């Protein structure tokens, strides 16, 4: 993954995201979120998803929060206290650690001002510390703005490497484009039922049809929207619905 | 900009500059001292000389900052620390000539060989051996020309290089701030921040004899019985007016009376509580010894240890010619990675070395939440106390029992919970008198009141009035007798002990107190006792960022020394002492002496 300092981030969208498999699986060390319901995922549907991966120390994963203060956090990625989306943190040490001194992932630590929510600054400009200008030399009162990490084979938990992604799901004014499917259930025939044919509701009794639609309608009707023939959204056959019996 | 924040961010980048460094130089200690190799050494060498040359110029940032206005007592604690000169200040001649001072002081003190007249090619060293055929011998004549041998081939040299050392270290004091190098020692019991929680470097000197002075009845009822059952031992070598002579203290100094036992046995068929056999005959292996301890830690209510101690540390027997160094050591190599260093066997003093090990481990993860420059207790009394309360709490019969170890039918009476006691006691209370006076002597060397001439005269003669020990044949000046220890000759404070056997007493009559127990304190156990375990937890996480007599105020309630859980202790032992003796008198007469 990224660097804390220089998240990368990634726009996701038209993509039919099965959130099933991160809900279930137990990779994932840290699946501690509050915008949306963990078991929801698939059914509500957004656009534009953003996806933010990186790479931190294990200690830091309580700085992603709402809120919160911090050294990553408020110098190196800052979230909105309005989240609508989750956080997923999992333990990398083989992934990200080496047996003689990790440190290429960099972060942060001193930073004139604070960080705006959502904002990335990928500035390396040397730190004022004190009273007189530091003209980018380490001299009195002049430190570095970034520091490194120290992941080592015996670091237990709370120095190895944790792999974070951050999902931001937004819903602005464009279409919402990014969700999961919904399971199709066994077709059945002959026998008074209700259905949700893709997304067309109705109750009533399906037999085969002999109807030729042409190759780009999806259902018939006779007069004024009393729906007669459907195409199934998986085999792509021709039915007809009539009404169950009533006197 | 302030000049607080600039001293933040200078700790902000030390710390995490300084936190690597020390891993290393850990890593390589431990990895040398755990797989002894040849290029261990030079891992060593230089994995910790560049923690000097960085601190060098870690301290050398730290004079820029005036430290006599930051605030909040939390960036001044550690930079008072930090903006330490100690032996900065100095020219190559005297800092060379300390340095060869003490280098010829070591290689003199393990050089230590002993060879009779008769065949000088031969000679016996410090080591088992000599030590041994001495301390545990059965005639006179070895003992006193054994003592003779050491006093006179290893401290004869000594008393220029120690008269220069003293004073070289007299003068590093005056040229850093302090009158004497005793007052840097006495620095350490000593704050100068909040209001009411203070101790004075002076308040010391006073206050070690006066909580020393309450426990002279029974040192005094213990040295009369002692010198009851010389006595009555091969006649001829003591009066009942004098006191017991030096080589025969069961040591080379006197410091420890745990040798002495057989000789002064009250009861003696009655033993002591010593089921080692079985537990080998339950064929518990080292790991269960290690669960069982770690156990009663849980019952008592100090936090989980964390994977990684128990695979990365070696645990037992190491055995091929990969050998292991294995001094009993609780290695805080810190970043995630905490480990043990010993021989660990199946045995009852092996166990409490391991419950003392694992107490260790639990304070050094109590102050684990502190940044890198805090990561030690307050005080040097602390950490062998934390120690040794396990050590303590691990000896009664009740948790032997519950362990599956002591018989269920194993009752206790009077007589071995009475000889336990005085087993006890003669290695607790047995050291003081010595230690008081050896770091009075160390005081009085550093200040300068006695002269050159008058050093072991008045050594001796404070023997012979405080701690009771007379000469077996005179030295005048030609023989240096405190350079002839480990403590003297490696600096090495030795109030630590001293603060350590009273911490340790409080805090485990504190924990007695607080544990819902009743009866004597040496069958308190404080296992299964989540108020006790809260207490230690609470005060024990602090760690150095509160003062000493402010870190005096969880476990007892009281910030000043009180010698009153040591009597509480042995308080039964002191009883029978007052009618075991009732027709020999208590004391001594300094004229009486083996020759005069
Ligand atoms: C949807 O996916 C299913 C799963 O493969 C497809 O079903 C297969 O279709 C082929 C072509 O007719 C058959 O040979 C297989 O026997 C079918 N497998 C089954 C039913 O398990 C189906 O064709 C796909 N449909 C669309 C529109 O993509």
């Amino acid at each position: 993954f990224a660097s804390v300092y220089a998240w990368n981030r990634k726009r996701i969208s038209n993509c039919v995201a099965d959130y099933s498999v991160l809900y279930n699986s137990a990779s994932f060390s840290t699946f501690k979120c509050y915008g949306v319901s963990p078991t929801k995922l698939n059914d509500l549907c957004f656009t534009n998803v953003y996806a933010d991966s990186f790479v931190i120390r294990g200690d830091e994963v309580r700085q992603i929060a709402p809120g919160q203060t911090g050294k990553i956090a408020d110098y190196n990625y800052k979230l909105p206290d309005d989240f609508t989306g989750c956080v997923i943190a999992w333990n990398s040490n083989n992934l990200d650690s080496k047996v003689g001194g990790n440190y290429n992932y960099r972060y942060r630590l001193f930073r004139k001002s604070n960080l705006k929510p959502f904002e990335r600054d990928i500035s390396t400009e040397i730190y004022q510390a004190g009273s007189t200008p530091c003209n980018g030399v380490q001299g009195f009162n002049c430190y570095f703005p970034l520091q490194s990490y120290g992941f080592q084979p015996t670091n237990g938990v709370g120095y190895q490497p944790y792999r974070v992604v951050v999902l931001s799901f937004e819903l602005l004014h464009a279409p919402a484009t990014v969700c999961g499917p919904k399971k199709s259930t066994n077709l059945v025939k002959n026998k008074c039922v209700n259905f949700n044919f893709n997304g067309l509701t109705g109750t009533g009794v399906l037999t085969e049809s002999n109807k030729k639609f042409l190759p780009f309608q999806q259902f018939g009707r006779d007069i004024a929207d009393t729906t007669d023939a459907v195409r199934d959204p998986q085999t792509l056959e021709i039915l007809d619905i009539t009404p169950c019996s009533f006197g | 900009s302030t000049i607080e924040e600039q001293a933040k961010t200078f700790l902000d980048k030390f710390n995490h500059e300084a936190e690597d460094l020390f891993y290393q130089s850990s890593l390589a200690s431990w990895n040398y001292n755990t797989n002894i190799t040849e290029e261990n050494v030079q891992n060593m060498n230089n994995a910790g000389d560049k923690w000097s040359a960085f601190l060098k110029e870690q301290s050398t940032l730290a004079q820029m900052y005036p430290l006599q206005e930051i605030q909040n007592l939390t960036v001044k604690l550690q930079l008072q620390a930090l903006q330490q000169n100690g032996s900065s200040v100095l020219s190559e001649d005297k800092s060379k000539r300390l340095n060869t001072i003490l280098n010829t002081m070591s290689t003199i003190y393990s050089t230590g060989k002993v060879c009779n007249p008769d065949n000088p090619q031969e000679c016996l060293l410090l080591e088992p051996g000599l030590n041994e055929i001495m301390a545990n011998s059965l005639d006179y004549n070895e003992r006193l020309w054994a003592w003779e041998s050491w006093r006179s081939e290893v401290g004869k040299q000594l008393r220029p290089l120690y008269e220069e050392y003293v004073v070289l270290k007299n003068e590093m004091a005056r040229a850093n701030h302090y009158e004497d190098y005793g007052d840097y020692w006495r620095g350490d019991y000593e704050v100068n921040g909040v209001d009411g929680y203070d101790y004075s470097r002076g308040q010391l000197i006073e206050d070690v004899e006066h909580t020393f002075e309450e426990i002279k009845p029974l040192y005094e009822h213990l040295h009369a019985y002692v010198r009851a059952k010389l006595m009555n031992a091969y006649p001829s070598y003591i009066s009942p007016i004098g006191c017991l002579p030096a080589h025969l203290l069961g040591d080379m100094w006197g410091r420890f009376w745990t040798n002495l036992y057989s000789l002064t046995v009250p009861f003696g068929q009655k033993p002591n509580i010593d089921v080692t056999d079985a537990m080998v005959d339950q064929a518990w292996d080292a790991q269960r010894i290690f669960k069982e301890a770690e156990k009663f830690f849980v019952s008592v209510g100090l936090p989980n240890m964390t994977q990684g101690f128990w695979e990365n540390s070696m645990l037992t027997d190491p055995g091929n010619v990969q050998k292991a160094v294995c001094h009993p050591t609780a290695w805080d190599l810190g970043k995630g990675d905490f480990r043990i260093l010993m021989c660990t066997k199946v045995t009852m003093d092996d166990f409490l070395t391991a419950h003392h090990e694992m107490g260790h481990i639990q304070y050094d993860m109590a102050y684990a939440a502190q940044p890198f420059l805090l990561r030690n207790g307050a005080n040097e009394g602390f950490h062998e106390a934390v120690g040794e309360i396990m050590s303590l709490s691990a000896a009664t019969p009740k948790h032997l029992k519950s362990i599956g170890l002591l018989s269920p039918d194993f009752q206790e009476d009077n007589e071995t919970e009475i000889n336990f006691l005085l087993k006890q006691a003669l290695t607790i209370v047995g050291t003081l008198p010595f230690t008081y006076m050896l770091e009075k002597w160390r005081w009085m060397v550093f200040k300068g009141e006695i002269p050159k001439d008058q050093w072991m005269k008045k050594w001796w003669e404070m023997k012979r009035e405080i701690v009771g020990v007379v000469e077996p044949v005179p030295h005048d000046e030609t023989y240096c007798d405190p350079a002839s220890l480990f403590h003297v000759s490696n600096d090495y404070s030795f109030i630590r002990y001293y603060t350590r056997t009273l911490y340790q007493f409080q805090f485990q009559e504190a924990l007695c107190q607080a544990a819902k127990h009743e009866g004597p304190l040496h069958k308190c156990d404080i296992s299964n006792s989540t108020e006790a375990g809260q207490k230690l937890f609470n005060m024990l996480r602090l760690g150095k960022s509160e003062p000493w007599t402010l870190a005096l105020e969880n476990v007892v309630g009281a910030k000043n020394m009180n010698v009153r859980p040591l009597l509480n202790y042995f308080e039964p032992l002191f009883t029978w002492l007052k009618d075991q003796n009732k027709n020999s008198f208590v004391g001594w007469s300094t004229d009486w002496s083996p020759y005069a």
